[PDB]
């Protein structure tokens, strides 16, 4: 299988399945003429994503409830197993998976000074410089994945076409 | 680092 996903700043699509709800950057700078700030919306281009399943994020220093950086599909440690780093933790979700630019234009945006992206299921309706997802596309990542044998490849393609705020709706309603 | 948390 071999999906390119598009993100324009409120709607995550899977071409041929359907439609998710994303939000990308701090409350206020979820702007497309924001995007070299840092923890802003994510900058415009190509992303690879890594979804090779690998169990829990690592943490780098449990300290300063700092999760290290890792290149796949990894889980966030939550509840009591994340003790006081819980409320910081609740910002990454349950699950991330890593983004890495993948072409000329999408690493030289903002001077090559950003990084560190993913797709995260928190519910804040605000993600630090990456894309906050509707939980259920993990869901049906693994869904999807899991009935395939040979090779997946997921890129998702980032494009602002309008000045709107990059908000999808994610924060926990009701 | 990208991140501190
Ligand atoms: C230290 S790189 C800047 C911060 C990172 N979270 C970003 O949005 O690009």
């Amino acid at each position: 299988m071999a999906v390119r996903l598009t993100f324009d700043g409120q709607k995550l699509t899977w071409p041929g399945i359907g439609i998710f709800k994303a939000t990308t950057g701090l409350p206020d700078l979820q702007w497309p003429d924001k995007q070299c700030v840092p923890d802003a919306a994510i900058p415009e281009g190509n992303y690879k994503l890594f979804i090779q399943f690998q169990g829990e994020a690592p943490i780098r220093n449990a300290a300063d409830c700092d999760l290290g950086p890792s290149w796949g599909w990894s889980t966030i440690p939550r509840g009591q197993a994340a003790g006081t780093c819980e409320i910081y933790w609740a910002n990454w979700g349950y699950n991330r998976i890593r983004l890495e630019s993948a072409d000329e234009k999408t690493r030289k945006a903002c001077g090559g000074k950003r990084g560190g992206f993913y797709i995260h299921d928190s519910t804040k309706g605000y993600s630090h410089g990456c894309i906050e997802v509707e939980p259920v596309f993990f869901r049906i990542l693994k869904q999807e994945t899991e009935k395939e044998n040979g090779e997946k490849t997921f890129t998702v393609n980032v494009k602002y076409v309008s000045g709107q705020q990059t908000n999808g709706g994610t924060k926990q309603g009701e | 680092h990208h991140h501190h948390h």
